[PDB]
């Protein structure tokens, strides 16, 4: 009953963050960002991917 | 706070207490089929 | 330390004459690995010393 | 109109067919289209005109395959009961206490529907050379043992129980145990002391047979 | 202190058992990273011969009692393939339920011996399989577990070394240590 | 589907929408009442590799059949603390736990 | 150590060689790291006589 | 004790000890709450600490 | 008197049903990394206590390496003792063992 946008539909969520990096587990080489820097400064840069295709979960450690 | 001063002995029964150390007496050993088989004589 | 918070031991006080010339003649005084920058990516090192250079006439 | 009377008829026909697969898992001899009996056959026998059931008419008796007394020495008949009162009286069980004890069976099953009275509690060891085992038929929509998580119980008997203890050198209480009130071993019917047998589909290797006894 | 115990039940040190062979198959994971790679044993078959040297080896333990007890339980289990597991033929139990591992040769879960056949089934061109039989069932009987190792620690560390990573936070289900600690 | 709130008794009964031999949760207490134990232990291996798995660290089976075996040693879902401790037989580790 | 029970468990069950496979994962701990990478892709190369 | 189920000196496993901790959990349930010695009615006032 | 030896008769026929007999040994044929590690860690300790060695020992006055060199050529006295644990036990030796 709004008449703005409350909340997603099923597919109102489509990513574009393409990087050309290889995957193992589907060899989707589209692959999304996150952005963050966890661990204290003496450690890079902790601004992760996510895998695309098969759901696998990539951690951007060093 | 389970005692008597008077009968000194416990407040539950005789026949309860003997029926729960005669299970103790089972279950120092390893068994215990045979302690809930004592439970089958009750007359 | 540089000004861009590359910290560092001293891991090994090198002999001068085992130690790469330059140009002139000039040898360095402290040799920092590249591999620490990719992960750092303090390009504000890089620039600093080139304008140290740059500074130096 | 058939508002509660299409979905107790139906409940009660997966209890039923729960029941029939009950029976057969543990020796029994239950034929193979009594264990799947359709909805439709159900009603055409054990339903009254009006369309309600009686359950008085669909209790029974099973008798084991001699194939597994050859394993299982002294199995007596196995009598499966219901119950008609959602308030099952302590003089109801006085006529299946008797009824047990008189006609001489080895296993007693009680089905019942709500509750049972607390007071008709005190009857349920008092015969001792038999076993009654009650149900909740609300708790017995679905057998228990289809599902993927549970794996395939095999109760085992005295020759190789001594064949498992003498094997790994073990004692009865250092296997891992089962509970009494578990509903797999209130689904097979373990006493105490009988070891079952798990053969758990393993996540790495497959079928891993692991054992595991009651207490 | 919960260790292996010289016939691969996994024991606590009071005796008081808690499985009955080491994760199911009683392989060690720092021994196992080339068991299922079939297609690099096949390669260096010669080199991994002298290593797994069976020439002062096989005449010392029991060779032909697993090597056919198996192919029952692999025919046997080509009937209730189509079936669910409550209607599983339970007369066979699996091989190594009888015979140890570390006696009996070819004795092999069933993960691995429908593996190996596979691989002896598609990728088979002028490659033998009685060459290859040998080897990567006494490859398997190499890499078991030692008994004494102390899993119980072990495994208490596969849970422990890991878990200085999940702090992640916020990009429904608790996450991390806070669900592990539940 | 995904449920918040575990009740098995009532999705039995909607079994014309929902295959009833396949539901699966995360409350493992609930399993152990309903399912049985051996339902009670293939679950904790599930749950624990519930959590390796997001931040993709593969943790091996042979580590959780371990730890889910030992809970489930007793037929109940038996935790690690001072409460799981109090079936022991050597009381020097009681002693020096807490 | 102080016994030659010990010399012998920290050779042939504690040494950094049996300690190749971590048994978290099965996967390696040790190798090269930075640089002894980097100049792989330059001894190995085709131009690299 | 004519069977190998026992020694003299007694089996003692953990589940032995559980079985064990429940009764005297149950025994120091049902002796600390009561009306009376039940000998007879000679019984004694509670007692407070 | 004898209160020691009918204290001693009854270890003697305790030690003797636990012996799992040598026909019907049922471990594994293997030195299982803690033999090995162990069987080389005492007897070089027995080098060092001057026991009667067997080998041509090369120059060799590291005492756990000359162990190993009769390790590889079978000269060990020893015999191994592994408990399963009722308390029974298979007396395997060296000789008999297959090392990795």
């Amino acid at each position: 009953k709004s008449v703005v946008k409350t909340s997603l539909k099923k597919n109102e969520l489509k990513d574009g963050a393409t990087i050309k990096e290889k995957c193992p587990q589907c060899g989707n080489e589209e692959m999304n960002y996150h952005t963050l820097q966890l661990r204290s400064a003496d450690e890079g840069a902790t601004v992760f991917y996510t895998c695309t295709s098969c759901g696998y979960k990539f951690r951007t450690n060093n | 706070r389970a005692s008597c001063l008077f009968c000194h002995h416990f407040r539950l029964k005789s026949v309860e207490v003997h029926r729960y150390a005669c299970k103790l007496r089972l279950l120092q050993y390893g068994l215990i089929d045979e302690s809930y088989k004592l439970d089958e004589i009750t007359l | 330390s540089s000004r861009h918070g590359q910290k560092g031991v001293c891991s090994r006080k090198w002999p001068t004459i085992d130690m790469p010339f330059s140009e002139t003649g000039i040898q360095p005084d402290i040799i920092i690995n590249p591999h620490a920058f990719p992960s750092r990516m303090t390009i504000g090192m890089f620039v600093e010393s080139l304008a140290g250079k740059a500074g130096a006439l | 109109m058939d508002q509660e009377n299409e979905r107790n008829i139906s409940r009660l026909w997966r209890a039923f067919r729960t029941v029939k697969e009950m029976v057969k898992d543990r020796g029994y001899f239950i034929t193979q289209e009594e264990v799947e009996l359709p909805l439709e056959d159900f009603k055409a026998k054990y339903c009254d005109s009006m369309g309600r059931p009686q359950r008085k008419m669909m209790s029974f008796q099973a008798n084991p395959t001699e194939e597994s007394i050859s394993k299982f020495p002294d199995m007596g008949s196995l009598w499966v009961e219901f119950c008609d009162e959602p308030s099952v009286g302590v003089k109801t069980m006085k006529t299946f206490v008797i009824h047990i004890q008189e006609k001489n069976f080895q296993t007693g099953i009680f089905v019942y529907q709500n509750n049972i009275t607390p007071s008709a509690m005190k009857l349920v060891p008092s015969i001792p050379p038999a076993t009654i085992e009650t149900f909740n038929e609300a708790a017995l929509v679905v057998n228990i043992t289809h599902h993927e998580l549970v794996p395939k119980h095999i109760r085992l008997s005295s020759d190789e129980k001594r064949e498992l203890l003498k094997r790994y050198r073990l004692k009865e209480s250092q296997l891992p145990r089962i509970q009494r009130a578990d509903p797999v071993a209130l689904y097979l019917g373990l006493k105490r002391g009988e070891v079952v047998k798990i053969i758990r589909k393993s996540e790495t290797s497959g079928r891993y047979a692991s054992y595991r006894i009651c207490m | 202190g919960v260790h292996v115990s010289y016939d691969n039940s996994i024991r606590d040190a009071d005796g008081t058992l808690v499985q009955f062979m080491y994760g199911g198959d009683a392989i060690d994971i720092t021994k196992e990273s080339h068991m299922t790679q079939f297609e690099f044993c096949l390669d260096n078959y010669y080199a991994l011969l002298k290593k797994y040297n069976p020439s002062a080896l096989i005449e010392h333990l029991d060779v032909e009692s697993a090597l056919k007890y198996s192919k029952k339980t692999l025919k046997y289990r080509k009937k209730h393939s189509k079936e669910p597991h409550y209607k599983q033929s339970v007369k066979y139990d699996p091989v190594l339920a009888k015979y140890n591992p570390a006696k009996y040769l070819g004795s092999v879960s069933e993960n691995f011996q429908d593996k190996l056949e596979s691989f002896l089934d598609k990728n088979s061109k002028g490659v033998n399989e009685k060459k290859f039989r040998a080897l990567m069932q006494l490859k398997y009987m190499r890499s078991l577990i030692n008994p004494g190792e102390a899993v119980g620690i072990i495994a208490s560390q596969s849970v422990g070394e890991p878990s200085t990573q999940m702090t992640l936070n916020t990009f429904n289900v608790t996450l991390g240590i806070p669900r592990l600690r539940e | 589907l995904v449920t918040e709130g575990v009740n098995f008794q009532a999705m039995w009964d909607q079994e014309a929408f929902i295959d009833v031999d396949g539901i699966t949760s995360n409350d493992v207490a609930a399993v152990l009442k309903t399912y049985g134990v051996e339902a009670a232990r293939n679950t904790i291996v599930n749950e624990i590799n519930n959590v390796f798995s997001r931040y993709a660290i593969s943790v091996s089976f042979r580590h959780l059949d371990l730890i889910a075996d030992m809970m489930t040693r007793q037929g109940t879902y038996l935790a690690f603390n001072r409460q799981g401790m109090e079936t022991s037989t050597s009381s020097f580790m009681k002693m020096s736990y807490e | 150590p102080q016994n030659e029970n010990a010399r012998a468990e920290a050779l042939n069950l504690a040494n950094t060689d049996s300690q190749y496979l971590t048994p978290t994962s099965g996967s390696p701990v040790r190798g090269l790291i930075q640089d002894h990478i980097s100049a792989g892709v330059w001894l190995t190369s085709k131009d690299s006589f | 004790l004519s069977d190998g189920r026992t020694t003299e000196r007694g089996s003692f496993t953990a589940t032995v000890n559980d079985e064990r901790k429940k009764l005297v959990h149950e025994f120091h349930k049902k002796l600390l709450s009561r009306g009376k010695c039940d000998n007879c009615g000679m019984f004694s006032p509670k007692f407070r600490k | 008197p004898e209160d020691f030896q009918q204290h001693e008769q009854i270890r003697r026929k305790t030690l003797k049903e636990k012996a799992i007999p040598k026909d019907q040994r049922a471990t594994t044929p293997y030195m299982t990394k803690y033999e090995r590690a162990r069987i080389l860690g005492t007897r070089a300790l027995q080098i060092s206590m001057n026991a009667p060695v067997f080998v041509d020992l090369e120059g060799e006055t590291d005492p756990l390496r000359i162990a190993m060199k009769e390790l590889a050529e079978k000269k060990i006295p020893l015999v191994i003792r592994r408990y399963l644990p009722d308390g029974s036990f298979e007396d395997w030796s060296v000789e008999e063992l297959i090392v990795d």
